RNA sequence: GCAUGGCAAGUCUAACCGGAGUAUCCGGGGAGGCACAGGGAAACCGACAUGGCCGCAGGGCUUGCCCGAGGGCCGCCGUC
RNA sequence: UAUGCCAGCUGGUGGAUUGCUCGGCUCAGGCGCUGAUGAAGGACGUGCCAAGCUGCGAUAAGCCAUGGGGAGCCGCACGGAGGCGAAGAACCAUGGAUUUCCGAAUGAGAAUCUCUAACAAUUGCUUCGCGCAAUGAGGAACCCCGAGAACUGAAACAUCUCAGUAUCGGGAGGAACAGAAAACGCAAUGUGAUGUCGUUAGUAACCGCGAGUGAACGCGAUACAGCCCAAACCGAAGCCCUCACGGGCAAUGUGGUGUCAGGGCUACCUCUCAUCAGCCGACCGUCUCGACGAAGUCUCUUGGAACAGAGCGUGAUACAGGGUGACAACCCCGUACUCGAGACCAGUACGACGUGCGGUAGUGCCAGAGUAGCGGGGGUUGGAUAUCCCUCGCGAAUAACGCAGGCAUCGACUGCGAAGGCUAAACACAACCUGAGACCGAUAGUGAACAAGUAGUGUGAACGAACGCUGCAAAGUACCCUCAGAAGGGAGGCGAAAUAGAGCAUGAAAUCAGUUGGCGAUCGAGCGACAGGGCAUACAAGGUCCCUCGACGAAUGAC
């Protein structure tokens, strides 16, 4: 049995005094009326902030933690062995509507690494050096400088 | 249509020439074995038996085919009023069974006999 | 209020083997198993990984998921497993049903309770 | 497990492997949720007028003649709920969704499910089923799908001795209730389910509450009617083939 | 929010298309959404697959003593 | 025990209840214009007897043809009389005839009638004559173009919101509208007419930056389709009317060419399969309608009736639904199967006829002005500087030019040619056809299952109900008595039932008559709960209970 069906007979339906669900009175106005006022408790302050550049002048990176190709290296046995190399762009999803495809530094690097990619932070290049390994900068990622 | 109210409704609103249907009925053995059908269109000429009513069992004449109220009235099937006078107790065609055909119309025959067509 | 006639029959049988077999595991999966879907284990490979040592069989009271990787010859013990799980446990150990477990295993001896 | 195969004089005939599926474990929950769903889905749309009760100027006179404030119209009250006459409250709309979402791996799962319950005598026996065999689903040869003749299916299936459940179904119900008015006077119970290969048996569907599906899309309604699981079923050699991969 | 159920680092398809037993239903369709990294107005940069301590359940042992997921207290890391 | 209280019994009143469904409600597929050739709508007529409805129109519930249909028929509507049908009626389909008056209403006037040949009025062509034509009004909503609130929200209220909503004016079609970039601007080596659907996104943007408001590109789909002028260069090679003669239009340019794969011109190359004009002209599918269509009406019992129970038997590519004196696959309609017709798709697709596409070089020959652009003031929008529009003023270039890419200017880059024109399909609605339903089931569902937009109300705009059910069959009550009596009553008849007898299935409560039990003319008022007594009670569905004694015997506990 559900709430609901529990009411009939209760009169007030849990409303408590039967003068109380009447109008947007009963919510202090309707919508956010009162957030600044009585019912400013709660509500992000008012007035601006900031500013925003045009929509077509943003560029969104596609990125991906070592750990995430680390993990996987083995699985990815449709990807490049040597003395593993893997080109991430191939790896990272939705690559395409990607401004460019970003390696970040987060975990570990339990095997000698080959990258390419468009950008790579510091972390994520030591950490691959660190295994024996190598960062390969691709030819979009020769816009550093 | 599959539904109720208008299978009924189709039935008591048919136009004249679609209500004959409503008065047919089953054939004796013979008479399906002698023209290939099962039943028909009751004529005034036809003889047939009760096979339902209080007078289930009897046998008459044709005398009478209504095709608005789809009924017939056959010969001594009658009921007897207040003032000793009798009148015909109306049939359902559906209760009824022809045991002998009139056809002194060369149309109904040549319907009957056909076998591309039913009397 | 359990739906699934299956984890409505693993939870009894649980119970069945806590009280008469000695473990207290079983008894105590079976409560976690009890409460609220919600509140049920869900566990990469990666923690099972990390806190599991040979011979000793891990328990999971909900299902076990494959995120991360797992090295260690173990053997899980899950309601259940996601087929990469399974597939990934079972290259370097061994993925069993609790309801093998407790058939192998009544007294709920040696078993880790990871969650 | 193995399939005992049958030639259309019911004289054994080989056999060949049961498929995994019908090893799914029976899950009448997840069952009975996608039979639900399917019903829901074929419901149609319904609600009253929208302007039902309210086409009128009627006009409450207010306090003055101890009269109820009450719209009224040539003295007669009109438009609000407890009015004769008046507006439903809150009445049928055609505006609500009556469909129901399913996760085509919960639906796929319930017709793996629907099916290995098809493979047990007691399932099949609990939910109703009148036959006198042991093995089950009944597996047939392809020739099957070449009767022409109900009557045919009928010496076949008392060959089989699964003819019992027809006579079950061979029995209608006169509901209880108004479903009488709107074309449902009638209801009569599930019997045999002849999934066949390349199109559905016109010999069999007649049968006396047989219903004939195709291995390709056979659903969890054929497969266990009302959401219950077991229903006694007859696959043809390459139908049982096919469901294999469902 | 919650109870239940499916799948799980993923998950769900929308319109739509084919099939059919033709509004049901079987198959296809992942466009796209949310989740998988955050910080910053922006430029821009970009994290602990666990380093330490308590310790509930549970387990272990030669019956207080170990191991202690979850939990708790810190460290450390990304960014302004 | 008057008046009377409480409960019940018999009869009534009443019409709830249950059952029933000729109506509603909603969804879906199909289809979709009518009208000066006088529509829709209204008025008045039209029947043997005819008030209402329906049809019809002085040829008046109808006339003619062809097909279908069939032995019956003369509407709803079952009376009386009479008639029609084998000279093939009824009925159904298509086509034709007739088709009063008012009405856009059109000779003029008028509350449906009148006065003395009429496209009235406004237009096009024009033989300048109403000679030939057009318009006008209607329609369920849908569509396009204009005019445009307030309650309300903001807890007041002005900008904002309700909302370009309600409502008003003008008008199209079966669909409208839009539409082959002076585009987009994931900026690109990219996309490639337009609607619509999904998403993008409650994102960007606006906003007493409050409340609120709110796209697009792109992407996935649906359906797909691309052309014609103006001019240059030609210069009457042209068009319309008429059978013809003949007349009219046209140098203020009919017609050819041509249209950003720019074109024209000159010299060349090659070729046509583009396009445009006209001819032919469907399949399939889908909607509807129709033909044909398997198998019991066997036995016994109950019953008014078998469609019930028991027994015996049958069909099924047909066990959808309905009817029939009760629960019917096999009694009848139908249903599956097969087949036929009409409509839409569509004057479309396909096919064919004619035309001729395209390329190179040269050439500043051509290419839409109160425009592009700026300024003053408004409106509108998400459009912010960067929406779309109105109005007042100002105002350019000529492809070697010009516009756009979300502030202005200059340059570059990329895109693209405004100020001429057309355009199939996919999308909206639901008047019309058909189908469907976990919708309602007669105080519900439409206001309307009934005489429903009826009766009735209002000077008018307008407002606006209630009413379903005899029976298997009318067998709808003969005859007799009574009575002022076709009333009513009595007796009697029919039927299973008249307590089914006419607003007639069932027949609740309030309530009324008569009557039974209890109480009762010395007595006090929430009408009762729980105890305990009197009186009353057919069975059934409850069967217990009373007294002696005795056993057991908590707390308590004596004389
Ligand atoms: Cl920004
Ligand atoms: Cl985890
Ligand atoms: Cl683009
Ligand atoms: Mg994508
Ligand atoms: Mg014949
Ligand atoms: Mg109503
Ligand atoms: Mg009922
Ligand atoms: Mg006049
Ligand atoms: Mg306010
Ligand atoms: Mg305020
Ligand atoms: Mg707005
Ligand atoms: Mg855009
Ligand atoms: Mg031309
Ligand atoms: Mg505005
Ligand atoms: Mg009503
Ligand atoms: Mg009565
Ligand atoms: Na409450
Ligand atoms: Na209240
Ligand atoms: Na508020
Ligand atoms: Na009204
Ligand atoms: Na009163
Ligand atoms: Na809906
Ligand atoms: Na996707
Ligand atoms: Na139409
Ligand atoms: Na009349
Ligand atoms: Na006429
Ligand atoms: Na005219
Ligand atoms: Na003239
Ligand atoms: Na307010
Ligand atoms: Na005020
Ligand atoms: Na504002
Ligand atoms: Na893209
Ligand atoms: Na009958
Ligand atoms: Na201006
Ligand atoms: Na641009
Ligand atoms: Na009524």
């Amino acid at each position: 049995t559900s709430k609901k069906k529990r009411q009939r007979g209760s009169r007030t339906h849990g409303g408590g005094s039967h003068k109380n669900r009447r109008g947007a009175g009963h919510r202090g106005g309707r919508g956010d009326a009162g957030r600044d006022k009585h019912e400013f408790h709660n509500h992000e302050p008012l007035g601006k902030s900031g500013f925003k550049r045009p929509q077509k002048v943003q560029e969104e990176a596609a990125t991906i933690d070592v750990r995430e190709i680390d993990e996987n290296v083995t699985l990815l046995a449709a990807d490049d062995v040597a003395e593993f190399r893997v080109d991430v762009r191939d790896v990272v999803e939705e690559a395409d509507d990607a401004d460019y495809v970003k390696v970040l530094g987060a975990g570990q690097v339990r095997h000698e690494l080959t990258l390419i990619a468009d950008d790579f932070s510091e972390g994520a290049r030591e950490k691959v050096e660190g295994a024996g390994g190598s960062v390969e900068l691709t030819d979009l990622g020769e816009e550093r400088q | 249509s599959k539904q109720p109210d208008k299978q009924r409704k189709s039935q008591r609103r048919a136009p004249l020439h679609e209500r004959h249907k409503q008065v047919r009925a089953t054939l004796s053995a013979d008479l399906r074995e002698e023209y290939g059908q099962r039943n028909v269109r009751v004529n005034a000429g036809d003889t047939v038996e009760v096979l339902r009513g209080d007078f289930a069992g009897e046998e008459g004449e044709v005398i009478n085919v209504d095709l608005d109220k789809a009924v017939i009235h056959v010969e001594d099937v009658t009921l007897e009023k207040t003032d000793g006078e009798e009148v015909p107790r109306p049939l359902d065609t559906s209760n009824v069974r022809v045991t002998d055909l009139d056809l002194e119309d060369e149309k109904r025959e040549a319907r009957l006999e056909s076998e591309d067509d039913s009397a | 209020s359990k739906t699934n006639p299956r984890l409505s029959s693993l939870i009894a049988d649980l119970k069945s083997a806590a009280r008469s077999s000695g473990g207290a595991v079983w008894g105590d999966v079976a409560e976690r198993l009890e409460k609220p879907r919600r509140t049920h284990a869900e566990v990469n490979l990666g923690r099972i990984e990390r806190y599991a040592q040979e011979d000793e069989t891990v328990v999971v009271p909900g299902k076990v998921l494959g995120s991360g990787v797992l090295q260690k010859d173990v053997t899980v013990a899950a309601v259940d497993f996601s087929g990469t799980a399974e597939t990934k446990i079972d290259q370097v150990g061994e993925a069993v049903s609790l309801e093998q477990a407790i058939e192998n295993n009544p007294e709920g001896s040696h078993v880790r309770v990871i969650r | 497990m193995q399939a005992t195969i049958y030639d259309l004089d019911g004289n054994t005939d080989g056999e060949v492997d049961l498929p995994d599926v019908f090893e799914t474990p029976v899950r009448s929950d997840l069952i009975g949720k996608a039979v639900r769903a399917a019903q829901a889905n074929r419901k149609q749309d319904y609600g009253s007028d929208e302007y039902a009760g309210l086409r009128t100027p009627a006009e409450s006179f207010g306090s003055g003649r101890g009269q109820a404030h009450v719209p009224k119209l040539d003295g007669r009250a009109r438009r609000v709920p407890q009015a004769v006459k008046g507006r439903s409250a809150h009445p049928p709309k055609t505006e609500k969704d009556r469909s129901l979402d399913l996760n085509d791996k919960e639906r796929q799962l319930a017709v793996r499910s629907a099916l290995a319950a098809t493979a047990d005598a007691d399932l099949v026996a609990d939910r109703g089923h009148e036959f006198d065999r042991d093995e089950v689903p009944v597996v047939v040869s392809d020739d099957f799908e070449d009767l022409v003749k109900t009557q045919e299916v009928v010496s076949l299936l008392e060959a089989l001795d699964v003819h019992a459940d027809i006579d079950r179904a061979d029995e209608t119900k006169i509901k209880a209730g108004q479903g009488s008015a709107r074309g449902r006077k009638y209801r009569r119970p599930a019997s045999i389910l002849f999934v066949t290969s390349d199109e559905p048996s016109t010999a069999a569907r007649n049968l006396a509450g047989a219903d004939v599906a195709t291995a390709s899309e056979v659903n969890t309604e054929d497969l266990a009617p009302g959401g219950a699981p077991g229903r006694l079923t007859v696959f043809t050699e390459s139908a049982l083939a096919e469901v294999a991969e469902r």
